[PDB]
């Protein structure tokens, strides 16, 4: 959850 | 953006800043995007996939700072939010990581081009610069992998296009990278895109014109040795883009 791919992700 | 330099919207006037409102009413930055026509911003599907409701999003053009107004900026609601039907994501790769936002103001208008707001050209079909070509990336993403905050000021940097062959090496990403993606990196791995830069532009000079060659999509870490940034290869999605903007 500190990566490109996880922006605006609920799981994070 | 890790490393690189601070900039302003005049140096990337197609750059779109995309935010989401929350229930309660806070607004948070989501992702970058690129204005490809007055009514259309192009970005990455992974930016939205989790919260796909169009009413939740706000798009600004002409913005140089993250959480303060830039003189001349324009704010838009999202009329249409179009995610790619074939999107998929694994441990790492995001496939078909492309999205279109049709923008409209409260006054019902699309973008008015100005000193701070312009469109960026799409590439020609299946035509990309050669590996080792220098291109630029722009965004409000983290300046360091460990940062908690995003920078308040827009940044950009330069990375070099990497061959498919190199990027598919097992110590890189193996087969996670496909022909619909482009890899780019710094030879010293000292500068890169990072979290918060997704959806933003990879721009290369192509036949003496600036061209939206890629869209920031994914990578492992940021500015990490043997782990390039991975970009959606725009020149492989032109039918999808045209079909969905007609």
């Amino acid at each position: 959850c500190s990566a490109r791919g996880l922006e605006n992700h609920a799981a994070c | 953006i890790i490393g690189g330099e601070f900039t302003t919207i005049e140096n990337q006037p197609w750059f779109a800043a995309i935010y989401r409102r929350h229930r309660g009413g806070s607004v948070t930055y989501v992702c970058g995007g690129s204005l490809i026509s007055p009514c259309w911003v192009i970005s990455a599907t992974h930016c939205f996939i989790d919260y796909p409701k169009k009413e939740d999003y706000i798009v600004y053009l002409g913005r140089s700072r993250l959480n303060s107004n830039t003189q001349g900026e324009m704010k838009f609601e999202v009329e249409n939010l179009i995610l790619h039907k074939d999107y998929s994501a694994d441990t790492l790769a995001h496939h078909n990581d492309i999205a279109l936002l049709k923008i409209r103001s409260k006054e019902g208008r699309c973008a008015q081009p100005s000193r701070t707001i312009q469109t960026i050209a799409l590439p020609s079909m299946y035509n990309d610069p050669q590996f080792g070509t220098s291109c630029e990336i722009t965004g409000f993403g983290k300046e360091q992998s460990t940062d908690y905050l995003y920078p308040e000021q827009l940044k950009m940097t330069v990375v070099k296009l990497i061959s498919h062959r190199e990027c598919q090496q097992p110590h890189y990403y193996g087969s996670e990278v496909t022909t619909k993606m482009l890899c780019a990196a710094d030879p010293q791995w000292k500068t890169d895109s990072c979290q918060g830069d997704a959806g933003g532009p990879l721009v290369c000079s192509l036949q003496g014109r600036m061209t939206l060659t890629g869209i920031v999509s994914w990578g492992r870490g940021c500015a990490l040795k043997d782990k390039p940034g991975v970009y959606t290869r725009v020149s492989h999605f032109l039918p999808w883009i045209r079909s969905h903007t007609k």
